């Protein structure tokens, strides 16, 4: 793909998300989602591969169904209210259908199935975009309609997302699939507090974005897609895998790392709303995410796997590409817990 | 949504004019110092990743890291203080405007109240 | 994250089509223009929480204008009773309702 | 002919069952052309002449013709009708039966309620008594897109152009 | 709720102007010019009261004045008017252009006998003032009392009592 | 027709407001002959 | 009812002619050509589909260009003219992209 | 709601059911997806016309355009998949798992 | 100079495109540089699609025409001349 064309497509994806976050008309939000899908498929298939084509097809099918259901819900709300503004939906059935569609766009379980497959099929850059930027628009729409969101349905979807993400991550060996299942679990965490406090969802989203950016960039820098390929990294660049260990521990949420902030604040808000069983189960299930993070950390840096003879040649050469944001992202995703009172800025 | 829909909130405004009535965060604020520390750590990590001397390579680079972190942190802290002041102001105003919903319980001394003694045996 | 850049920059990009009481081309009125106007004017700045209860009557009448569910129910009841009476021979539709009498201009 | 719109809507549902039974693509495409033509008839009955011809000219005329184009060039299927192998036949019959049950519960029982409330009264009631004078409300409003909906025009045009770009990038191999 | 108030059939019975559309169109321009005041008053009523049950009488005056307008035509310009509307009647679109010769005949007689001058282009389309005596409706929409607004703002901002009182943070 | 019907306020408004509401096709031609209904609904559309 | 009548009459006439051309002419006995359709066994070239997708998109843009005759009556003539020219320029740009890049191969 | 609205919504439901329950050809799924777009067009058109939402008569056209764009996308993906595998069978898309 | 040769070469080789660019270009530049565009706007506004709803006379509206056809009010004489 010509670089100019690629930049235009990336800007089109961004513009679709911006339209979703800028519009006050339901039709324009749906238009933004459609633009996102249209400009996302080629980005997913930048590197032409049969697996890439399969991932693109599955992604298109899921997002198309989601958009159909979203527009149907919009039309039903128009029928029962004669309103186009993105406010309190005035029809319960439309609300349910829209919730289903937006959850499918996010990847919340039981609409999680496509996320690991598509993530594995696409490249690490496309995976980064899919798991960070594509999560913004549906979350924005959900935040705007949080008042009308049925707490029971959303909580069920979020809890199932956490459970399924942990379980799936336990069994995976491919780094991309592990990242995808962890993303499912983190999206469950994000959407759990959506009915209660949207600002906490924004906080968790920002922390998740920083962590996933750091992790994906470290994977790209190490050019590893499997546990063993990442294991070989210690011989060449120990710094990268050690920083990966730190980021993985943050993703687990172990204090005093940044990952504790979102879980801590989420539990705070849920307990304020007299919900005690749900957050307890949420943390206890996030322990599984911690387990597969720890396994990856073991293989990567905490222990040393055998290497190959050809590594000697790679030792001589140095990485030419430089990801400018990576250091700042690592710092912001590891050491920011002393800065929780900055939560107010989000409000 | 809490204060996201406050009346009179100019959209996409980082710091409203009313925030200036609040004291500015001191340039020696410990939170700002921690921000600068984070910037320096970012510089060190950047040096480490690029296989250059961690504590000496690109002193200008590390300086810019620290300056950017402190500079953005100052306004971040100012906004945080503004939002917390908004919280306190609105809460106090609501309590004042709704006295019946926030009554003053009778203040009784411990000699008057009766607390059951639970012996530890 | 509804970044209301429209209101910040004072630019209308989609607010024209948000409601049917807004200015439509050639001043063509909406079917329920009056009801929607009443509902919006009632619920202006009072908050969604208060609007849901305080302006309930306006929105109820607005929905009745939009879908005519209760009106249809009443008309259907009238039709059912009329047909029942016809079956028993207890009612005779008047000639003007039968079309015998010519309509007014 | 007072219930013509209801008859058309039922035929629309029948065609939707026909193509939703996932038959041989060629037979399905027809199940969609028929339903599309019916839907255009319904829209015309409500007075949307321009929108009725829109689906006929674009959806049926172009969108479904390019769909048929693909089915014809990539033909790797054994032709079968909606009343063929039980996988399609049973689905078609069951869909028709569900629709007929809805119809009976809708006409015999005035206030039919499955997930939404429905009234058995003829749709002619919902029509509003009004005069537009020397106007075509549909046409005037749609033409207002160039005057009122400049933003919509911009976004839709950019989407179309980027769609051409995306199609080429995808189908370059 | 309440019982819909509907006027009795007797009070809405008015002598109707039993002419064809072509007949009306032929005399449309003169009808507007001669019967401007009663027509404009009725339009103002329906556009302020916004209820057909309040301007019924004004509608009667429009019909009566319209009848008088045609009564003068019959007694002064009967034959030329018949030629005019018959020609317009033939055209499917009732085009004025196809009957300009007949129009000139009707306009000429009406100018001579009745003194009526056909309004020029863009004259019946001008918004006119109407000095009605009917009081301006105080609540034409019959709107209910609007709810009281929420308390608006307050006095000045002051620093948080103890800063961000978030768990262990002291600032 | 519905005098016998219990608890039937004849001509009772279905809207709470007393504002004039333009009648729907059913509210005018509901009990008219089917031909008249067909005319008042589809005459203009079907006239070509 | 008139347009519906026209459609019905045309369809019925065509179907009747198809009847008298598919079943009536084959009634006449013409022996039997005991000749089997000897078959003993795919050009899915993009050269065809490309012509189809591009047509779909250009037809979509044409759909947006249809309301133009009524849009000329708007008072905001400048804005309408600018938007119409914008849509036409985008059509030309799409054509140019395909022409300049590897497209219009038909 | 009038029975016509019920029928159109039921048509959307049926098309959705057919789309979600694949059989063999991915082409059939795309047909169901486009059918749903048609049903949404009809529903929105009727709603806008009845409400006399003059300024919103352009909504169905925009929906139609974007609908056919996303279809152009689906077809392009289908031919890529068919050219790679040989058929448009949904079962062919099996390399990616879980 | 160099541009002039390019135009001659373009018209020699691809005259159809050269004409298309010229016609399209004029169809953009000429509208702004035309006085009848202002008239075209006025004609569209002049056309009385809907009824001119009368206003209640308050005694302080001299300009507004309270009569069928007298000097007060807008004039379409400009169009008649056109």
């Amino acid at each position: 793909m010509n670089p100019i064309i690629y930049t235009t497509l990336i800007m089109t994806v961004m513009s679709g998300t911006m339209l979703v976050m800028i519009s006050s008309h339901w039709l324009l939000i749906w238009i933004g989602f459609e633009m996102n899908l249209l400009a996302m498929i080629p980005v997913l298939m930048k590197n032409f591969n049969p697996r890439a084509t399969e991932a693109a097809t599955k992604y298109f099918l899921t997002q198309a169904t989601a958009s159909m259901m979203l527009m149907m819900a919009i039309i039903i709300n128009l029928l029962y209210s004669g309103q186009w503004t993105i406010t309190k939906m005035f029809n319960p059935v439309a609300m349910t259908m829209m919730t289903m569609a937006l959850a499918m766009k996010l990847g919340l379980s039981p609409f999680h199935f496509w996320v690991p497959e598509v993530t594995q099929g696409i490249s690490l850059q496309a995976g980064l975009l899919l798991l960070t930027w594509q999560k913004l628009a549906p979350l924005s729409v959900l935040c705007q309609i949080s008042q009308s969101i049925n707490p029971n349905l959303m909580l069920t979807m979020a809890m199932l997302s956490i459970l399924i993400g942990g379980w799936g991550g336990l069994n995976q060996t491919q780094l991309r699939k592990i990242m995808a299942y962890s993303s499912i679990a983190h999206m469950g965490w994000m959407t759990a507090v959506l009915p209660y406090n949207t600002t906490m969802t924004i906080l968790n989203l920002l922390i998740y974005i920083t962590m996933t950016l750091a992790m994906f960039m470290l994977l790209i820098h190490s050019s590893a897609t499997t546990t063993l390929s990442l294991s070989h990294t210690w011989n060449k660049m120990p710094v990268i895998t050690s920083l990966m260990m730190v980021t993985l521990l943050s993703m687990g949420g172990l204090p005093p790392l940044s990952g504790f902030m979102p879980k801590w604040m989420i539990i705070q808000e849920m307990t304020k709303n007299e919900s005690i069983i749900m957050p307890t189960l949420m943390a206890m299930t996030a322990l599984l995410n911690l387990y597969f993070y720890m396994r990856l950390a073991y293989s990567s840096s905490l222990t040393m796997f055998p290497s190959t003879n050809n590594m000697k040649m790679k030792w001589q050469f140095e990485h030419t590409k430089q990801m400018k944001l990576l250091p700042t992202m690592i710092v912001l995703s590891t050491l920011v817990l002393p800065m929780t009172p900055a939560l107010s800025s989000l409000n | 949504t809490m204060m996201s829909g406050r009346p009179g909130r100019v959209p996409l405004q980082f710091l409203p004019n009313e925030a200036r009535s609040l004291p500015p965060p001191k340039l020696t604020d410990p939170r700002l110092v921690y921000m600068g520390f984070l910037g320096y750590c970012s510089g060190l990590i950047d040096n480490a990743i690029r296989r250059r001397p961690v504590v000496s390579a690109g002193l200008h680079r590390q300086l810019l890291y620290v300056t950017s972190f402190v500079f953005f942190g100052y306004y971040l802290l100012k906004r945080q203080d503004y939002m917390y002041a908004l919280r306190d102001h609105d809460m106090f105003a609501y309590v004042k405007s709704h006295p019946e919903d926030f009554p003053e319980k009778d203040k009784k001394t411990y000699g008057e109240i009766l607390e059951e003694f639970h012996p530890v045996r | 994250p509804f970044f209301d850049v429209q209101k910040r920059l004072g630019l209308d990009l989609d607010r024209w089509m948000t409601i049917q009481s807004a200015e439509q081309p050639h001043k063509i009125p909406g079917r329920c223009h009056a009801f929607e106007k009443e509902w919006i004017e009632c619920a202006h700045g009072i908050g969604g929480i208060r609007a849901e209860k305080e302006c309930k009557i306006e929105f109820d009448d607005f929905v009745e204008c939009l879908l005519r569910q209760k009106t249809m129910k009443r008309l259907s009841a009238i039709k059912r009773q009329r047909d029942k009476l016809i079956k028993e021979g207890k009612y005779t539709p008047p000639p003007h309702h039968l079309g015998k009498e010519d309509p007014r201009p | 002919t007072m219930y013509i719109a209801f008859i058309l809507s039922t035929i629309f549902v029948i065609g939707f069952v026909g193509f939703s039974s996932k038959p041989s693509p060629i037979y399905g495409g027809l199940g969609l052309i028929v339903s599309g033509g019916v839907g255009c008839g319904i829209v015309l009955n409500f007075g949307g002449s321009f929108l009725g011809l829109m689906v006929f000219l674009i959806y049926l005329g172009g969108m479904l013709v390019v769909f048929g184009y693909t089915t014809a060039m990539a033909t790797e299927m054994y032709p079968e009708v909606w009343v063929s192998n039980k996988t399609v036949f049973g689905a078609f019959v069951s869909g028709l039966m569900m629709e007929f049950c809805m119809v009976y519960y809708a006409l015999k029982e005035e206030e039919v309620e499955i997930i939404f409330k429905f009234n058995g009264l003829g749709d002619w009631v919902i029509y509003d008594t009004g005069d537009s004078g020397f106007f075509s409300e549909e046409a005037m409003g749609i033409a207002a897109l160039y005057s009122y909906g400049t933003w919509l025009v911009i976004v839709t045009g950019w989407s179309l152009l980027i769609g051409v770009v995306v199609i080429m990038e995808i189908t370059r191999g | 709720p309440g019982i819909v108030e509907l006027p009795t059939l007797e009070d809405l019975k008015v002598q109707e102007v039993k002419v064809s559309s072509s007949v009306l169109k032929a005399a449309a321009h003169h009808y507007g010019a001669q019967c401007d005041k009663p027509n404009k008053e009725f339009m103002l009523c329906r556009w302020e009261e916004k209820d057909p049950r309040r301007c019924l009488e004004e509608g009667k005056l429009v019909n009566q004045c319209a009848l008088d307008f045609f009564r003068q035509i019959k007694r002064h310009c009967a034959e030329p008017f018949t030629e005019y509307w018959t020609c317009i009647d033939y055209s499917g679109l009732q085009l004025f252009r196809h009957c300009r010769k007949q129009q000139a005949k009707f306009d000429e007689c009406v100018l001579d006998k009745l003194g009526w001058v056909r309004p020029d282009l863009g004259e019946l389309s001008k918004v006119t003032k109407v000095k009605t005596d009917r009081p301006l409706p105080e609540n034409p929409y019959h709107s209910r009392a609007r709810p009281e607004p929420n308390p608006e703002a307050e006095g000045d901002l002051k620093p948080a009592k103890h800063g961000s009182r978030l768990f262990f943070w002291t600032m | 027709i519905m005098k016998d019907v219990p608890d039937w306020k004849v001509g009772e408004s279905v809207f709470h407001t007393t504002r004039w509401v333009t009648p729907m096709m059913g509210e005018l031609y509901g009990l008219r002959t089917n031909e008249e209904i067909l005319s008042a609904t589809y005459g203009f559309i079907w006239y070509t | 009812m008139n347009i519906m009548l026209t459609l019905l009459t045309n369809v019925t006439l065509a179907s009747l002619l198809v009847l008298i051309a598919f079943w009536l002419p084959q009634l006449n006995a013409y022996s039997e050509k005991t000749s089997p359709y000897e078959c003993g066994f795919l050009p899915f070239s993009m050269k065809f589909f490309l012509v189809a997708i591009t047509f779909l998109l250009f037809d979509l843009e044409i759909a947006l260009l249809l309301p133009l005759p009524w849009a000329s009556q708007t008072n905001n003539l400048k804005t309408m003219l600018t938007m119409a020219l914008f849509l036409l320029i985008l059509l030309a740009a799409s054509l140019a992209y395909e022409w300049t890049q590897k497209g219009l191969e038909w | 709601m009038p029975l016509v609205y019920m029928n159109i919504i039921m048509a959307f439901a049926i098309a959705l059911a057919g789309l979600l329950m694949y059989r063999s050809h991915l082409m059939s799924s795309l047909l169901c997806l486009e059918g749903m777009m048609l049903s949404l067009f009809i529903m929105s058109t009727l709603i806008i016309l009845n409400t006399h939402f003059t300024l919103a008569n352009m909504m169905p056209i925009i929906l139609l355009v974007f609908a056919a764009c996303e279809a152009a996308l689906g077809l392009s993906l289908l031919v890529m998949v068919s050219n790679t595998y040989g058929t448009d069978y949904v079962q062919n898309l099996n390399l990616l798992q879980c | 100079g160099r541009i002039a040769s390019f135009l001659k070469n373009a018209w020699a080789k691809e005259p159809v495109l050269v004409a298309s660019f010229a016609i399209g270009g004029l169809a953009i530049i000429l509208p702004s540089l035309s006085p009848y565009t202002n008239y075209a706007i006025r004609i569209n506004r002049a056309t009385p699609y809907n009824y001119p709803v009368p206003l209640r006379d308050d005694g302080n509206m001299p300009d507004v025409p309270s009569h069928p056809q007298d000097p007060q009010g807008p004039s379409l004489e400009w169009l008649k001349n056109l």
